RNA sequence: CACUGACAGGGAACGUGAGCUGGGUUUAGACCGUCGUGAGACAGGUUGGUUUUACCCUACUUAGCUGGAAAUUGCGAGAAAAAGAUUAUCCGUGCAAAGCGGAGGCGAGCGGUGGGUAGUACAUGGUACGCUCAUCACC
RNA sequence: UUAAUGAGAUUCCCUCUGUCCCGAGUUACUAUCUAGCGAAACGACAGUCAAGGGAACGGACUUGAAGGGCUAAGCGGGGA
RNA sequence: GAUGUGGCCUGGAGGUUAGGACGAAGCUUAUGGCGUGAGCCUAAGAUGGACCGGCCUCUAGUGCAGAUCUUGGUUGGCGUAGCAAAGAUCUAACGGAGAUAUACUCAACAUGCAACGUUGGAUACUGGAGCGGGGAAGGAUUUCGUGCCAACGGCACUCGUA
RNA sequence: AAGUUUGAAAAGCACUUUGGAAAGAGAGUGAAAUAGAACCUGAAGUCGUGACAAAGACAAUGGAAGUACCUCCAUUUCAAC
């Protein structure tokens, strides 16, 4: 008979436990349409940092129609992935079972370190017997039989892809063992999927071959961790009055007399953050090329200044974006340096917002350390001019 | 004098200490871990516990103690580094080694075969509580006996 | 280390042989790639040659693309028992947000740990000058940097270090040096 | 999946490939409760039973009556912690296993042994297809148990409407199984016909007194 | 009084005090009115008046280690596996077809790892590729 | 009835503010982990639930439903 | 609730019969046998060290599971709660058993840790209504020197109002 | 509160060995050091240790009937029996 308000938190994200993995993993793939061409559905990226952009909006009826807006964006570095294997799945009354794996003839050191805790001091025998066997005629026959089994019984075909940390030449991402994920091949018949996958073997796949610029994607990633947290932060319950004996930041009543136990719907202290999330409908604002190929990464048709996607001073705690990258509108779960998965969208992409063609007019590259007011180092140089240390440097130059 | 006997007494060395004045539970844990070890292996383990690179596994006297990664080699999660029990047991092992040397045995071959830690008679102190109450403050010393045999 | 890499299990000879085998494998890869990249770059055109940036170790102020930096390190050998070096320690990076009444004792412990890791010594003695310098602005006013003189000596063989203050007017431009 | 010790010991023993005495029941068009009762009593008698085609069990009444029964059962759940609550299984073979389990002393070791002697499948999986002639339970068949004017439900349809998601998989697999089995049966028709004609001619080749003996006991 | 789509009604030991708070109620102090000879009374008013303990079990929340299908044992053998001299005595394909196509040793084949050399490809230090000498295996 | 006085009871106004909207960030000391030291309260036996009956609100009983063992930090639903 | 019992049991007494250093009482038991049972009796002590059993009768402070029972001891909780006001110590040398304490390999780190008293130096606090210097009351050797660290100084001690 | 009640005699453990010491390991005395000093006997309860039995989660205990394994127990039988 009391005053009413909704409960705190979403019981569908239970338990608030630490995620089993640090990598974002797709728990489902888009519905497979056999009418389309065979195509990959996912890609692993690394979060570098955030900035903001200006664009004009194409949305008739809106008060911002034909008007500039500024959008925060997230930059995710996407070095190409390497396809090392093919797996097939057959459907049974108890769910999908993998038929087998067709391994590539050659694997990178980075892929093989994933099988070790201490690679440098190990014997480094991973895949050696497999190489010596598959190379022969009995091995060729076994591979042919596995491929024929894929053709005969598989309804689902996925590729085994791994990341290239040597190409992701990042100093703070300490890991050197490649990240491995199964990427599902959608489109076409099963034979067509197998042909695409077999062509992909031992090859590099670039993020622009999986995703196009103005499309949207879903992001699988794990959120930033906070360790043990109380109910106020973890659940959003109210703080108690100042007058409260023995503590304020808690739930006053954790239950009625009956049931004579505590329900699972009551907010408790515990792990907060480090949870897996799937975060659909992130618009791709840009798929950039690596700076060693195209250094004018942040240049647009309206801002002719030559600049890269890296802000002055670098991304804080991350460094330089050296590879291909993806500009996503808004935010994604997880901190910088964390590997994440971009998945082709599962929700229907027919709204005006999701179909809108994105054209960037300005990309902010000012310092992310302390109220950056210069877009480029040349702008700062022309503000300040000759400083004392530059004069000393020239004085040394003349002698 | 000991609850058990060596299989061969000419190839064994004994040592015991009574009313040790270490904590009985900690000494129980510290002495039990070396029960079937070679003497040198046990002495190295104690030296490394003093250096806190290895730990004493705490089984049965571990109610609400901390978890540590050094307890994994013993198949446990809970362990500690009880320096006082450790140094007392090092002294006891030195005495056992001396007894072995006197008997003409090689300490490099002796295997600890028997370790028993018991609760000795308790010493009484008192502590002062709220509302004028006096409440006990006891010390729990221990007896330790061991023998080792040539492999 | 693992059993197959333990010094007391393989012995000197086998440990050396396995080490040289790994090195010669890495070296064979490095030389093959060196020759291949040199000739592939040579027989390429100017548009492509400039398109390729510093692949074949062409660009200045770069690492050697062939191998690791530590593999290029010349291993002079055994350091002598008695050795002396002068080094700056960035104390403020270690003492940031530390409880004010603990700053100077913490600085002493951090200096001991720093030197002990540098010299493989657990007996690290603080000379009166260094303790006086660390404490000379009270407990919470430890200087952000200190230049210390480290003298290892011997007296099995027992190694210990004597750490003393080096008064400096400025810390700019000072790196780690060996003193005789 | 046997341990390496089991395989090594079998290799040492020189024993052959063994299979326990197992009865395979085809539950198509069987009354759910009556088949469950018969199977439970036989399991308490030590029999090893595999039941196939649990998706074609029947319950008396319209499908909606029995789907509503299932939904009533589904809402039973431990409110304070639904994990550890009643676990509601949607697959038809799971439903049959639960029905049999409720007809057993499941909280004794004897009842547990009996329940672990039962294997339930939807359709007829390939590991069962060739193990021998399957059996029916005459006292639990729909065509003698239900007056045919009454509506009845097929278990698989109800299950798929209450959450079972493998209906189409089992349907396609059963179609493939029947097609393969019918091809294998149309072939070998010549072998069966050859054996029939062989027996017919054996009659004219055997001694006559034996033929008369067969005649008086109804075999010739 | 006002906002709103609406400001519905109930239960949970009149849910919920080792969750709080303590305004009311309900001790001892004190004032009033009425009652009582009085001490005192009031179901009347008024003001002031200690809110104790969890480290046990369970529940719940997170967080580690770890056995186990005869739910620790039996050696007690059941695959949502294949399909054959009883799974042995080859590999592919094909419908569980009809058939069809490959399959004492030296040498050869096929490959794994090292030398020489030669383009090229891929995101461009690091792998693959053609030719030859070496070894290694399996045949 | 009363100026003055009041750690007396009450109402309103100005100022002011984390009292509140609605919470957030930082510190010391704890908790926490370690070394040394080391109690008490309490303790029939013990501890997963639903319903049912029952001294009319069961941890034990009837019928169902759960339940692999051992642990660290918390927490105040129950242990009437 | 009443009553019966050549019914059981315990400490003493009058009788009568025995036993014990070749081992009494007591105590221990997967230690059997007997009795419906209270209990009795044997065996074995790798227990003990000097008294004591049976039977008839007499006699009484004569039988325990519980009384918020009495006294002593033990015990889970538990290596738990905690030992958080009064800001604080650092460094070298000396002293000390208190160490630089090691199986093989091993140069030293990764295998003796943690803690002491004194002197010197550094740093800080008390801040004269003082952890200053003297008295009453109260206490009565706590004063001083040397020695010594079993117990005590809720951690420690080589130190101490021990 | 508290029997000094070791043992017939103190014969009260020389001497060796390692430990700073307390003590330990040996050796001696004694009929016996589980007679080693506030020491005869040395119970229950609780605890340590070795060997074994096993054992999910039915709190444990308990009844009744078997069975597996053990049994420092009893009794009987062992040939014209
Ligand atoms: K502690
Ligand atoms: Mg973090
Ligand atoms: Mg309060
Ligand atoms: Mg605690
Ligand atoms: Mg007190
Ligand atoms: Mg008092
Ligand atoms: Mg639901
Ligand atoms: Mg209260
Ligand atoms: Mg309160
Ligand atoms: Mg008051
Ligand atoms: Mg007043
Ligand atoms: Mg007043
Ligand atoms: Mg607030
Ligand atoms: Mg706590
Ligand atoms: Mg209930
Ligand atoms: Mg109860
Ligand atoms: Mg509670
Ligand atoms: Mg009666
Ligand atoms: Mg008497
Ligand atoms: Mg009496
Ligand atoms: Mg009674
Ligand atoms: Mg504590
Ligand atoms: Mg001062
Ligand atoms: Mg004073
Ligand atoms: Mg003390
Ligand atoms: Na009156
Ligand atoms: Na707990
Ligand atoms: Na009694
Ligand atoms: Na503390
Ligand atoms: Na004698």
């Amino acid at each position: 008979c009391k005053f009413e308000h909704p409960r705190h938190g979403h019981l569908g994200f239970l338990p608030r436990k630490r995620s089993r993995q640090i990598r974002g993993r797709a728990r489902a793939f888009p519905k497979d349409d056999a009418t389309q061409k065979p195509h990959l559905t996912s890609f692993m990226v690394f979060k570098a940092g955030m900035t903001h952009i200006v664009r004009d909006v194409d949305r008739p009826g809106s008060k911002v129609n034909k008007k500039e807006v500024v959008e925060p964006v997230t930059i995710l570095e996407a070095p190409p992935m390497v396809i090392v294997g093919i797996v097939g799945y057959r459907q049974t009354p108890v769910g999908l079972k993998t038929i087998g794996t067709v391994w590539a003839h050659h694997t990178s050191v980075e892929f093989r370190r994933r099988y070790y805790k201490n690679w440098k001091q190990s014997a480094q025998l991973a895949f050696s017997r497999q190489k010596q066997f598959a190379n022969t005629k009995e091995g060729k026959v076994a591979e042919a039989r596995t491929l024929n089994a894929f053709a005969k019984k598989a309804s689902v075909i996925r590729v085994i892809a791994h990341t290239q940390l040597r190409k992701l030449r990042n100093h703070r991402v300490g890991v050197k063992k490649a990240h491995v994920q199964e990427i599902q091949v959608n489109g076409g018949s099963v034979a067509a999927k197998i042909a695409l996958a077999k062509s992909l073997l031992e090859k590099e796949v670039r993020v622009d071959s999986v995703f196009q610029q103005s499309e949207a994607c879903d992001v699988c990633s794990v959120t930033k961790g906070h360790g043990t947290e109380g109910v106020v932060k973890r659940w959003g319950v109210a703080c108690l009055p100042r007058k409260t004996h023995r503590g304020l930041r808690k739930v006053a009543c954790i239950g009625a007399w009956h049931p004579a136990r505590v329900m699972y719907t009551v907010a408790r202290a515990g792990q907060h953050g480090y949870h897996h999330r799937t975060q659909l409908n992130k618009k791709i604002y840009q798929i950039g090329r690596s700076v060693a190929v195209e250094p004018n990464q942040a240049t647009t048709t309206y801002d002719l200044t030559a600049k890269t996607i890296t802000p002055m001073g670098g991304f804080v705690g991350y460094g330089t974006v050296r590879n291909d990258y993806v500009m996503l509108k808004g935010s994604v779960s997880g901190p910088r340096r964390r590997v994440m998965t971009l998945r082709r969208p599962m929700a229907p992409q027919t709204s005006r917002q999701l179909k809108e063609k994105i054209v960037l007019k300005f990309i902010d590259t000012s310092s992310k350390i302390g109220h950056g007011r210069f877009q480029t180092k040349k702008e700062k140089n022309q503000w300040f001019g000759p400083l004392k240390k530059d004069r000393i440097r020239r004085e040394e130059r003349l002698r | 004098h000991y609850s058990r006997k060596p299989q061969v007494s000419s190839k064994s060395a004994k040592a015991k200490v009574s009313d040790l004045r270490c904590h009985y539970k900690n000494t129980f844990e510290t002495a039990n871990v070396i029960n079937g070890m070679p003497l040198r292996k046990a002495q190295q383990l104690y030296r490394q516990v003093l250096a806190k690179t290895r730990c004493i596994p705490f089984k049965r006297y571990n109610g609400k103690i901390g978890r540590t990664a050094q307890a994994k080699e013993w198949g446990q999660t809970k362990g500690r580094w009880p320096r006082k029990s450790v140094v007392a047991m090092m002294s006891l092992l030195k005495n056992a080694e001396a007894n072995a040397i006197e008997k003409g045995l090689d300490p490099n071959q002796m295997v600890i075969k028997h370790v028993q830690v018991d609760q000795a008679a308790r010493m009484r102190r008192r502590t002062y509580r709220a509302h004028g109450r006096i409440t006990p403050y006891m010390c729990s010393p221990c007896h330790v006996q061991l023998f080792m045999s040539e492999k | 280390t693992r059993a197959g890499m333990k010094g007391k299990v393989l012995g000197k000879e086998k440990k050396a042989a396995i080490i040289d085998a790994r090195k010669k494998a890495a070296e064979s890869r490095k030389n093959r790639d060196d020759k291949r990249w040199k000739r592939v770059l040579a027989n390429m055109d100017e548009e492509k040659r400039k398109k390729f940036h510093g692949v074949g170790n062409t660009a200045k102020n770069s690492r050697v693309r062939g191998a690791t930096r530590a593999s290029l390190l010349k291993r002079t050998g055994r350091k002598p028992d008695a050795v002396s070096m002068e080094a700056t320690i960035h104390l403020s990076k270690l003492l940031k947000k530390k409880t004010f009444s603990k700053r100077a004792p913490l600085a002493i412990k951090r200096i001991k740990a720093f030197v002990g890791r540098l010299m493989k010594t657990k007996d690290n003695r603080i000379d009166a000058s260094l303790n006086t310098y660390i404490w000379h602005k009270g407990v919470k006013g430890v200087p952000g940097r200190v230049r210390v003189l480290i003298q290892r000596k011997s007296e099995h063989k027992h190694f210990y270090t004597v750490i003393s203050n080096v008064p400096v007017a400025s810390f700019k431009g000072l790196t780690t040096k060996t003193v005789e | 999946f046997p341990s390496r010790k089991d395989a090594f010991r079998a290799q040492r023993k020189g024993a052959k490939k063994h299979r326990p005495e197992i009865i395979v029941i085809d539950l198509k068009d069987h009354v759910l409760g009556r088949a469950a009762a018969v199977v439970a009593k036989q399991l308490l008698l030590g029999k090893k039973i595999t039941v196939v085609r649990c998706e074609q069990l029947n319950i008396a009444g319209t499908e909606i009556r029995n789907k509503i029964k299932y939904l009533q059962y589904l809402r039973k759940r431990k409110l304070t912690n639904p994990t550890k609550g009643p676990f509601h299984h949607r697959a038809p073979s799971d439903v049959f296993v639960r029905t049999v389990r409720s007809m057993l002393p499941r909280y004794t070791k004897r009842g547990m042994k009996a329940l672990n002697s039962l294997v339930a499948y939807e359709g007829i999986p390939p590991n069962v297809v060739r193990t021998g002639g399957r059996v029916v339970i005459p006292r639990a068949q729909r065509h003698v148990c239900y007056r045919s004017e009454r509506p009845y439900t097929v278990l698989g349809n109800m299950c798929k409407h209450v959450g079972w998601k493998y209906s189409d998989v089992v349907a396609n697999l059963e179609k493939a199984r029947v097609e393969k089995a019918s091809r294998h049966h149309e072939k070998q028709a010549k072998l069966r016909d050859a054996w029939k004609s062989a027996r017919k001619e054996a009659l004219a080749k055997m001694p006559k007194h034996n033929v008369e003996v067969l005649k008086k006991f109804g075999y010739a």
